[PDB]
Parts: C-alpha cells; sequence; structure tokens
C-alpha cells in the first residue's frame, strides 16, 4: 500500500540530492549580472519614451 | 518497514538541508547592497479592456505582444487587441468555470481549462474564420488550474489532480504525467528554452520538471502556504513563487534554495499572480488586497504599486517584449499598464 | 518546509490522561489557525478541536468536549492536546494539522484524505 | 492600407460586442447554484428531481426563471481552491445528511465544512441555501433511541425544541428536537459571522420531498431581493 | 405679517433649491467620474439628479424671470417693456419648460420607484432595454401631457403667462398624470416597505429602529413627500401647508443627493479608492 508511496518519495529524494549545486553567491552574481545586462531592453524598468510607446 | 523508511527520508532530507546550508554562504540582501535601487515605478493604466461579465481568472499574452486571451467564469474566452482595445474573437466555452487559458506561441491556437477537468484547444487561424474546438484533452481527474502551450503541438497542463501532464494535441493523449505533488497543482511556468518547467502546488513546494524525461529534477521548499502562482526568471535560471503566505520567494535552480523573500509586514493577503520584466529586475505580484505591487526583484523593496482594481487581482502578464503589464481581476476588467 | 512532527502518544488504560505535543517548524506559528484531527481504525478522518491564532477561540468535536483541552505556545511554536478521561473509542492516530492560510477564520481541508499541512500523526491506543 | 483593416477590426468588435450583450442578457438572467454535499449526503437524489421533474451541470426552469446548478463531481475532497470559483454564484446549496449513520460524525464534518464556507473571505457574500436532507431517516433513528446524537453532541440533552417549530404530522417530540437541534448547530455558525452580506436559509428535505425545486427558487428570490435591498441601503 | 411670512419662505426655498443644486451637481459629478459606480440603478440616479437640477434651475428662472420683468415695470412706473414679453410667447414657452421640468421630476421619482419595484419583483429583465424604456418614460411621458397642456393653453386660453390656472379643468391635463405618478410611487413605497419589513422579520431583536432608517431613506427617493400635500384653505392652515409643500420639495434634492450619493456605502468605498490612487501619486 503506502510502501510504494514511501519508496517513490525516497527515490525522488535521492534523485534530488545527487545534483551539482552551486554557492548562492555565484548564483546571485549571475542573476544580478543578467539584470544589469538586460536593463537597457526593459521598458518597465526604464520608462520608454512615448514616441515608441504603442499603448499611449 | 514504514518507520525505517520514514527515518531514511528524514535523514536524507536533513542531508539535503545541510548541503543547501553549505551552499548558503551569502544572500542577495548582502551582495546587492551595492546595487542602486530602481526608484519609484509609477505605472499608469493605459487601457482598460472591458466586456467580460464575470471574474477574470486567467490571462496570457501572445508572442507578438499585441493579442491577449482572457478567461472569465461567464463562459467567454475573449481575444483582445492591446493596442486598439478591440476584441478580435469572443470564444464561447462549453464550461463556464474556466480557471486557466494560454495563447500558443505560434498564435494559431488558444487553450482554456477549468472545473470540467478538460483542456479545450481552440483553433483561431481556421479556414472558415469560425473559432472552433480543435481538441478536448480529457484524462485529468481534477480541475485544470494552469495550461501552458509548448511549441510543437504539445501543451503542459496542470490540474487539481496533483499531477501535471504533457499532452500531444494531434492525438489527444498525454505523453507524460508529472507526479510527486501531494496538493492541488496550481500554476505553471515554462522556461525560455521550453525544456524545463516549474510547478506550484498546495504543498507549499515547487518542483522543477524535465518535460522530456518526466522526472522531478528538483523540489523547492521554503514557502509556507499554497503556491498560487509561479514564474521563471527571464534567463531560465531562477523562478519566483507566490502563495497565500502573502510573500514571494525567489528560488534558483542552481543554488537549490531561496534567494530572496518578498514580504511586507502590512501585507497579509495571498499572492495570486507573479511575473517578471524583460530584465527580471521588476517582480510584479498580484495580491488579494486588490492591487499589484512592483517588487524590486534584487532588493525586496516595494518599488511601486499598480492599484485601481475593484476586486482581487487574479492574473498578471508581461508582454514578451516587456512593453506592458496586463492585470486581470475579479471585477471583470483587464487593465494594461505602462 | 512546513514540518509537523508529534510526540507523546502510546498506550493508556481507559480513564487515563495523555498530552500530545505538536512541535511545528517552518511556519510562523502565531499567524495561522491550528487544530487536531484523528483517524480511528476504520478509515475515517474526523476533526477534533480548533484553536485560533491567539488561542482565544477554541472549539471541540462533541465527543471530546469537556474531556479534551488544547493550548498553544506561540513562543515555542508548539500545540498541546491534554486528553483527560479516555475511552476505548478514542483509539486513533491523532494528526496535528494547520489550516492552509494565515489570518483566516476559515479552516479548509484539515480532514482531507491527503492534506499537505497535516502532521504525520501519533497513535493513541486505549 | 491600414484604414480598411482597422475598420474591419472595429466591425468585428461591433459584432463581438453585440453577441456579448446578447450573452450578458442571458448571463445575469440565469441563476448559478453551487451544489455541495458530503459523501453520499443524499444530494444525488436532489440532482435527480431537479433534473428530470422540471463537474456536472444542471439547467432547470421554475416560474420562467432559469437556474444553473453545478454539482461538483470528479473533483478531489480538497475544496480549498475551486470553491473560490463560486463567488458570482447566487446560492451555494449545501446538502447535509442529518442521519448519515444509524462513517465517523458526518454531521460534524459537514458542520466544519459549513463553518469554512462563511469564514472564506471570498464566499463572504455568497448565501447558502441549506438542505438538511434525510429528515425521514433521522426519524427512525432517534425515536428508536439505540443510536443517539447525544454521544456526538452532548449539548443536545440540554437542548429544548425551539418555539419556532412547525412539526409535520407524525413528527413526535423526540425527532423535532434532533430535527431542530441540527438546524441550530448550523445557525450558530450562520449568525456568529457575516451579518447582512450572506444569509442561511436552512430547510428540511428528504428523498420523498419534491418541492425542493421551489424552496431554492423562493430563497433565490430572497437572496437577490436582499442583494438589491442593501444596494439602496434599505436593509 | 403676511409679507414677512412669504419672504421668510421663498428665499429659504431657493436656499433649499440652491443647496440641492450644489450638492446635486457634486453628486452627479461623483456618480459620473468613478466608473465603478456606473450601474443601471446609478444611471437612473443620475437621471433623477439631472431632473431635480432641471426643476431647481427652472424655479430659479421662474422666480428670476418674473423678477427681471417686475423690476422693470416698477423701475419707473414703466408698465410698458413688460407687457410685450407676456404676449411674446417668450414666457409662455419658459413656463411650459417649467411645467415640464416639474413633471419630469415627478416622473423620474416614479421611474426610480418602478425600477426599484421591478428589481424586487420581476428580476428577469434586460437592463439594456429596460433602461432605455425608463429613460423614455421619465423624459418623454412628461412631454405627452405637458405639450398637449401647452397647445390647450395656446388655443383655448388667454394671457397671463399661463401662471393663472383659472380654468382648472385644463390644468388637470398636467395635474392628473402627476397625481398618478405620486399615487403609483406611494403604492410602490408601501410594497417596498412591506418587502423590507418581511426581510427584517425573517431575520434574527428590534426591527423598528432599522425600519425607521429604511423608511426615512426611502421617503425622499421615491418622492413620497407629496402624498400628504398634493392629494389634498383656512388662512392659518394654508400658510402652514405651503411652507412645508415648498420646503420639503426644495430640500428633497439635497436629501436624495446625500442619502444616495454621499452616505452611500459604495461611494464612501468608491472615494477611498480613487483618493488613495491620487495619494500614491504623491
Ligand atoms: C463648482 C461650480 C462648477 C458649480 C457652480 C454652480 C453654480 C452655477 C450654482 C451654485 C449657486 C447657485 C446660485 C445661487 C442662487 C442664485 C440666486 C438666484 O436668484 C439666481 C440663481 C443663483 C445665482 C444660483 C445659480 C446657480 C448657482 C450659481
Ligand atoms: C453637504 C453638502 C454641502 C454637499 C457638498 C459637500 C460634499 C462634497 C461632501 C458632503 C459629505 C462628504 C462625504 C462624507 C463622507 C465621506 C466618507 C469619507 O470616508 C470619504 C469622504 C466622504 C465620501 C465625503 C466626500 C465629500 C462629501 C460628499
Ligand atoms: C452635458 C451637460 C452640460 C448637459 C447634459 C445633461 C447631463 C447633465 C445629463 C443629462 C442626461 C444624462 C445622460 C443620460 C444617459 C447617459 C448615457 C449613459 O450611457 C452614460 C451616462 C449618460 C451620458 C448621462 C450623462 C449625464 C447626462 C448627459
Ligand atoms: C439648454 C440645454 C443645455 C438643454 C439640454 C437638454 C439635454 C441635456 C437633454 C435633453 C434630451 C436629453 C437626452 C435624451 C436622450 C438621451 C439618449 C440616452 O441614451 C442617453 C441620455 C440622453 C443623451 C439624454 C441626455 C440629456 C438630454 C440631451
Ligand atoms: C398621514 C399618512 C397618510 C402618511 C404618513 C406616512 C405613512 C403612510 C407611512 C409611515 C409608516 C409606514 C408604514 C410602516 C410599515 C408598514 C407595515 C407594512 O406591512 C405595510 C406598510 C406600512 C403600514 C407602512 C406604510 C406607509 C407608512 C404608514
Ligand atoms: C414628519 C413625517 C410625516 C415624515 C416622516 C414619515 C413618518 C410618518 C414615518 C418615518 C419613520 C416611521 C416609523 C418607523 C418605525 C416604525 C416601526 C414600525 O414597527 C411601526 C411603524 C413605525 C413607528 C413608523 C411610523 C411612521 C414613521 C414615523
Ligand atoms: C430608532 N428608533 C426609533 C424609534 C421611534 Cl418610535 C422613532 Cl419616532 C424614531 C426612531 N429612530 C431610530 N433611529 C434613527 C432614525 C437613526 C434616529
Amino acid at each position: 500500500a503506502s510502501i510504494a508511496q514511501a519508496r517513490k518519495l525516497v527515490e525522488q529524494l535521492k534523485m534530488e540530492a545527487n545534483i551539482d549545486r552551486i554557492k548562492v553567491s555565484k548564483a546571485a552574481a549571475d542573476l544580478m549580472a543578467y539584470c544589469e545586462a538586460h536593463a537597457k531592453e526593459d521598458p518597465l524598468l526604464t520608462p520608454v519614451p512615448a514616441s515608441e510607446n504603442p499603448f499611449r | 518497514e514504514l518507520d525505517q523508511l520514514r527515518q531514511e527520508a528524514e535523514q536524507l532530507k536533513n542531508q539535503i538541508r545541510d548541503a543547501r546550508k553549505a551552499c548558503a554562504d551569502a544572500t542577495l540582501s548582502q551582495i546587492t547592497n551595492n546595487i542602486d535601487p530602481v526608484g519609484r515605478i509609477q505605472m499608469r493604466t493605459r487601457r482598460t479592456l472591458r466586456g467580460h461579465l464575470a471574474k477574470i481568472y486567467a490571462m496570457h499574452w501572445g508572442t507578438d505582444s499585441r493579442l491577449l486571451v482572457s478567461a472569465s467564469q461567464d463562459g467567454k474566452l475573449i481575444i483582445w487587441d492591446s493596442y486598439t482595445t478591440n476584441k478580435v474573437h469572443a470564444i464561447p466555452l462549453r464550461s463556464s468555470w474556466v480557471m486557466t487559458c494560454a495563447y500558443a506561441p505560434s498564435g494559431n491556437y488558444v487553450a482554456c481549462g477549468g472545473l470540467d477537468n478538460i483542456c479545450s484547444i481552440y483553433n483561431l487561424k481556421t479556414r472558415e474564420g469560425n473559432v472552433r474546438v480543435s481538441r478536448e484533452l480529457a484524462g485529468h481527474t481534477g480541475y485544470l488550474s494552469c495550461c501552458r502551450f509548448l511549441d510543437d503541438n504539445q501543451i503542459v497542463t496542470s490540474s487539481g489532480d496533483t499531477t501535471c501532464a504533457l499532452w500531444d494535441i494531434e492525438t489527444g493523449q498525454q505523453t507524460t504525467t508529472f507526479t510527486g505533488h501531494t496538493g492541488d497543482v496550481m500554476s505553471l511556468s515554462l522556461a525560455p528554452d521550453t525544456r524545463l518547467f516549474v510547478s506550484g502546488a498546495c504543498d507549499a513546494s515547487a518542483k522543477l520538471w524535465d518535460v522530456r524525461e518526466g522526472m522531478c529534477r528538483q523540489t523547492f521548499t521554503g514557502h509556507e502556504s499554497d503556491i498560487n502562482a509561479i514564474c521563471f526568471f527571464p534567463n531560465g535560471n531562477a523562478f519566483a513563487t507566490g502563495s497565500d503566505d502573502a510573500t514571494c520567494r525567489l528560488f534558483d535552480l542552481r543554488a537549490d534554495q531561496e534567494l530572496m523573500t518578498y514580504s511586507h509586514d502590512n501585507i497579509i493577503c495571498g499572492i495570486t499572480s507573479v511575473s517578471f520584466s524583460k530584465s527580471g529586475r521588476l517582480l510584479l505580484a498580484g495580491y488579494d488586497d486588490f492591487n499589484c505591487n512592483v517588487w524590486d526583484a534584487l532588493k525586496a523593496d516595494r518599488a511601486g504599486v499598480l492599484a485601481g482594481h475593484d476586486n482581487r487581482v487574479s492574473c498578471l502578464g508581461v508582454t514578451d517584449d516587456g512593453m506592458a503589464v496586463a492585470t486581470g481581476s475579479w471585477d471583470s476588467f483587464l487593465k494594461i499598464w505602462n | 518546509q512546513v514540518q509537523l512532527q508529534e510526540s507523546g502518544g502510546g498506550l493508556v488504560q481507559p480513564g487515563g490522561s495523555l498530552r500530545l505535543s505538536c512541535a511545528a517548524s517552518g511556519f510562523t506559528f502565531s499567524n495561522y489557525k491550528m487544530n487536531w484531527v484523528r483517524q480511528a481504525p476504520g478509515k475515517g478522518l474526523e476533526w477534533v478541536s480548533d484553536i485560533s491564532q491567539s488561542g482565544a477561540s477554541i472549539s471541540y468535536t462533541g465527543s471530546v468536549k469537556g474531556r479534551f483541552t488544547i493550548s498553544r505556545d506561540n513562543a515555542k511554536n508548539t500545540l498541546y492536546l491534554q486528553m483527560n478521561s479516555l475511552k476505548p473509542e478514542d483509539t486513533a492516530v491523532y494528526y496535528c494539522a494547520r489550516c492552509p492560510a494565515p489570518f483566516t477564520r476559515d479552516c479548509f481541508d484539515v480532514t482531507s484524505t491527503t492534506y499537505a499541512y497535516r502532521g504525520q500523526g501519533t497513535q493513541v491506543t486505549v | 492600407d491600414q484604414r480598411n483593416e482597422e475598420k474591419a477590426q472595429r466591425e468585428a468588435n461591433k459584432k463581438i460586442e453585440k453577441q456579448l450583450q446578447k450573452d450578458k442578457q442571458v448571463y445575469r438572467a440565469t441563476h448559478r447554484l453551487l451544489l455541495l454535499g458530503a459523501g453520499e449526503s443524499g444530494k444525488n437524489t436532489i440532482v435527480k428531481q431537479m433534473r428530470i421533474l422540471h463537474i456536472f451541470e444542471t439547467k432547470f426552469q421554475v416560474d420562467k426563471v432559469n437556474f444553473h446548478m453545478f454539482d461538483v463531481g470528479a473533483q478531489r475532497d480538497e475544496r480549498r481552491k475551486w470553491i473560490q470559483c463560486f463567488n458570482d454564484v447566487t446560492a451555494i446549496i449545501f446538502v447535509v445528511a442529518s442521519s448519515s449513520y444509524n462513517q465517523t460524525n458526518r454531521l460534524q464534518a459537514a458542520l466544519k465544512l459549513f463553518d469554512s464556507i462563511w469564514n472564506n473571505k471570498w464566499l463572504r457574500d455568497t448565501s447558502v441555501i441549506l438542505f438538511l436532507n434525510k429528515q425521514d431517516l433521522l426519524a427512525e433513528k432517534v425515536l428508536a433511541g439505540k443510536s443517539k446524537i447525544e454521544d456526538y453532541f452532548p449539548e443536545f440533552a440540554r437542548y429544548t425544541t425551539p418555539e419556532d417549530a412547525t412539526p409535520e404530522p407524525g413528527e413526535d417530540p423526540r425527532v423535532t428536537r434532533a430535527k431542530y437541534f441540527i438546524r441550530d448547530e448550523f445557525l450558530r455558525i450562520s449568525t456568529a459571522s457575516g451579518d447582512g452580506r450572506h444569509y442561511c436559509y436552512p430547510h428540511f428535505t428528504c428523498a420523498v420531498d419534491t418541492e425542493n425545486i421551489r424552496r431554492v427558487f423562493n430563497d433565490c428570490r430572497d437572496i437577490i431581493q436582499r442583494m438589491h435591498l442593501r444596494q439602496y441601503e434599505l436593509l | 405679517s403676511p409679507e414677512e411670512q412669504l419672504l421668510f419662505l421663498y428665499i429659504i426655498y431657493t436656499v433649499g433649491y440652491a443647496l440641492s443644486f450644489s450638492a446635486l451637481v457634486i453628486a452627479s459629478a461623483i456618480l459620473l467620474g468613478f466608473r465603478h459606480l456606473h450601474c443601471t440603478r446609478n444611471y437612473i440616479h443620475l437621471n433623477l439628479f439631472a431632473s431635480f437640477i432641471l426643476r431647481a434651475l427652472s424655479v430659479f428662472i421662474k422666480d428670476a424671470a418674473l423678477k427681471w420683468m417686475y423690476s422693470t415695470a416698477a423701475q419707473q412706473h414703466q408698465w410698458d417693456g413688460l407687457l410685450s414679453y407676456q404676449d411674446s410667447l417668450s414666457c409662455r414657452l419658459v413656463f411650459l419648460l417649467m411645467q415640464y421640468c416639474v413633471a419630469a421630476n415627478y416622473y423620474w421619482l416614479l421611474v426610480e420607484g418602478v425600477y426599484l419595484y421591478t428589481l424586487l419583483a420581476f428580476s428577469v429583465l434586460s437592463e439594456q432595454w429596460i433602461f432605455r424604456l425608463y429613460v423614455s418614460i421619465g423624459w418623454g411621458v412628461p412631454l405627452l401631457f405637458v405639450v398637449p397642456w401647452g397647445i390647450v393653453k395656446y388655443l383655448y386660453e388667454d394671457e397671463g403667462c399661463w401662471t393663472r390656472n383659472s380654468n382648472m379643468n385644463y390644468w388637470l391635463i398636467i395635474r392628473l398624470p402627476i397625481l398618478f405618478a405620486i399615487g403609483v410611487n406611494f403604492l410602490i413605497f408601501v410594497r417596498v416597505i412591506c418587502i423590507v419589513v418581511s426581510k427584517l422579520k425573517a431575520n434574527l431583536t428590534d426591527i423598528k429602529c432599522r425600519l425607521a432608517k429604511s423608511t426615512l431613506t426611502l421617503i425622499p427617493l421615491l418622492g413620497t413627500h407629496e402624498v400628504i400635500f398634493a392629494f389634498v384653505a383656512r388662512g392659518t392652515l394654508r400658510f402652514i401647508k405651503l411652507f412645508t409643500e415648498l420646503s420639503f420639495t426644495s430640500f428633497q434634492g439635497l436629501m436624495v443627493a446625500i442619502l444616495y450619493c454621499f452616505v452611500n456605502n459604495e461611494v464612501q468605498l468608491e472615494f477611498r479608492k480613487s483618493w488613495e490612487r491620487w495619494r500614491l501619486e504623491h
């Protein structure tokens, strides 16, 4: 009965454990690097001029 | 054998927690202290798309950033033109209780699913111009909470069956079923490469699925209540979740834990929708307090507020070019912001 | 991770007294309504007793009123069920469960068959 | 040229808005009813008589007014999320099996689900028409006296039948207690929260009772009238 | 003194009309500028506000037009330069507009009552069509008895700027339909109060102090001030009557504006949203 549920959960836990995790500092640096690289193409971060704003 | 396998589960969970803490050498609140704030994001309603008769439960942008689909409990699947506030198609549905809708990235098809446990595919670009049912993807034993169009005739549908599914529309039978969630699977978000997707459920956990293999690649815990919305970071290496906990968390697929917590002490209302801007710098979160808050995705500061909805904000959506933010609500009005 | 492990159960003679401690971890205990449910042998999940966030409003199932009493320690994030004058009908695995959303008077699906925020349960045999 | 295609967009919008007006005239004319209930709560019989005698979807018509009843079927037992879908619903028709036994306290299980409907902050304006079903099977249970509600509700022995009692012919005092004691366990929740927004209209029905299609119509008039009377602040 | 009595009355009734006009244009702007208050009952409310404003401005003209002329006649024992206008139909038509504004106010009270009653009684109706029918009734059925009254006064009667209803039978042409409007408003008022007290009895302690507020909110809306006055003198009694028959109908515009656009719970709600929005801007 619940033996199948327990065996499936534990095999999922071991499948999730054996992964190449990275320090949170490097992931934070990469995330802020993408946020810094694509800041020019964000018309919500930087308000796009009304000349090329289709919703005006 | 149950108690010993529960012991195995608890020690393996503790091992995963220690491996996450060993990776937890910092946070964004420490690294982004040298990051200038975005200021006040004061976005104003540009258009109010009205015509719906009931609560707007779902909304999704086309890839052209012009066309929306909005699903409402009245039994309508209206296709809007966001530039000219004009309705392109008014698709009547067989079941009034539509809980989700998706606009195909090719623009040809549009989905909708709800309490009928069926995801109905409608063919917009049809030879006669009559928007007609293309397929009815039955097979879920639970309500359809979120369906996202995969590119090549595939659709990833999430149900209250606690089980996601990848359907082959041409045949009508699902090729994969994603199991492992114990609560109602509430929201989906396909990665930009459409190779991995993330699922939010009422188990307060988020799961990273391999859509091609069918395995839960990663289980994200840290939330405290039902995950109501999920959305990927634009680069597909992180995602944000919204729950009834009244907080947004930003999980990273690589860091394997929380990056930021987007909460406010004067906020006690559940988060129904989450989105990102083109740069991923602005985290748009819909709330039960009838307004959307523009969170700084790198600082957790409320950079702005999108207020003006007379009822619960149920669905958010950013255009694929990021030029606007659509906010549907239970007041039957879909507002475009910029 | 919403973790709800429980202790203090076991075997007791009819008329005895028991106190089940529900050590909650992973969610701010003072924010959300808590309750006990129990599953007697016979495949039935029944709600036992509610307790509000502050601990002011306490309800009970009829069969356990006046003989069961629950307290909550929002400082230690623990929930108790003092079980006085037990009967052989009280044999059940008692699950300490919390409702799904904080700051809500509604307490949904604590007695559901596969609830997510319900503890692993402790067996109390009388 | 873009003028012709933009005017074709306008013309399609005009057709669509005419169809949406014609569909709204039917939408706000039909009454939506969510039909809830416990396991084998007797609500299935209520479906049959509202279907034939004039999720799953039921359309019936009494006194020229259209009603749509939505029996939520093939759904799990975690009603946390899809019950938010039922705010525009005029009335949540709650069927309780008052004599579910003769599994484990189906009345207290229904009472706690009833308590969670009022306190749901999205159902804080949807009224609940309450059908306390199986009033005939509750008769034989309590007058026999081998299976009591006092073991499931100790406050029943200290409970006396209310003065607002209207016992049917054949309802001995032993049943009109259990008939009306259950009704006040639900009204203890219906009055301790949300006054003026939603209202409970408890009713006593059974498999042999046939005018259940009129009790919902009479109390859906009451729901809509009270919704209008508080728009003018007359109530 | 009779003079004193009269001047202690007309200025106050304009004051009543002035306050009704001010608060009522404020209320019309409020009902129009929020969008969320945009319903069909609020469209009937906006029409009723506009008709009350029409009768307020119309009585302002009537009392001011007469005064312009009176001032000139008495300016220098002139007498001339005053008689000509009365014979010029430039005052006959303004008095016809006055009688039409009065009739339209009474019939928009009637339309408010009929809409409320069918909202309580016949809940199967198309608010797109029924609202056009209600606008047509409130603004057009007054024409169907004010303009035949106009042609009857033109054809059959003499001068006097039609302010002398000497042949009262010809004045019945506009009196009876207004009494019909008031009588049907009274029947709708008693029905709606019966419905309100039936909803109060069926609930769970003292329904009297709540039915009091309900009835006092319903009196100005359906315009049941008139059922005591109009349906009906002694020199003391006549003075007592005209004073109330003017003051209540003058302040009922202010009372309706307050009771259905200011202390209304949804607009007190409605305001609290727009205002907050304006605030975050700062
Ligand atoms: C805020 C603004 C836009 C609203 C202005 C409304 C104005 C027109 C209202 C407010 C007060 C009113 C005036 C007060 C009373 C009188 C005296 C009377 O013998 C002639 C009409 C007259 C002069 C009214 C005309 C209309 C009036 C002037
Ligand atoms: C009283 C006469 C002079 C009418 C003209 C003044 C108007 C503008 C005044 C009178 C009553 C006032 C209202 C009194 C009640 C409230 C509730 C408060 O929470 C928000 C403002 C609001 C909604 C006020 C708005 C302004 C208001 C409508
Ligand atoms: C505009 C002013 C100067 C004179 C017009 C009278 C105004 C105050 C009144 C009279 C009739 C009223 C209109 C009656 C019906 C309609 C159509 C409806 O769909 C929108 C409101 C609207 C448009 C009302 C607006 C206000 C209104 C136009
Ligand atoms: C001296 C001048 C200002 C008098 C003007 C009177 C005007 C405002 C009155 C007379 C006729 C009335 C209109 C009659 C018909 C309609 C069409 C309806 O669908 C909306 C209301 C509307 C548009 C009314 C608005 C107010 C109205 C236009
Ligand atoms: C001098 C008289 C004619 C006018 C005084 C106002 C009268 C008519 C008002 C004041 C109180 C009102 C009554 C109070 C409540 C009820 C009970 C209801 O079941 C029938 C209508 C009835 C009876 C109302 C009818 C109208 C009413 C009688
Ligand atoms: C000055 C007057 C004519 C204008 C107001 C209308 C009067 C007649 C209305 C307003 C409030 C009404 C009262 C409201 C409360 C009730 C309680 C009800 O159980 C009996 C009738 C009674 C006692 C009503 C009698 C009539 C009443 C006094
Ligand atoms: C409440 N009760 C009464 C009772 C009586 Cl006899 C009269 Cl005349 C008036 C009443 N008014 C109220 N409430 C108000 C209208 C708010 C004062």
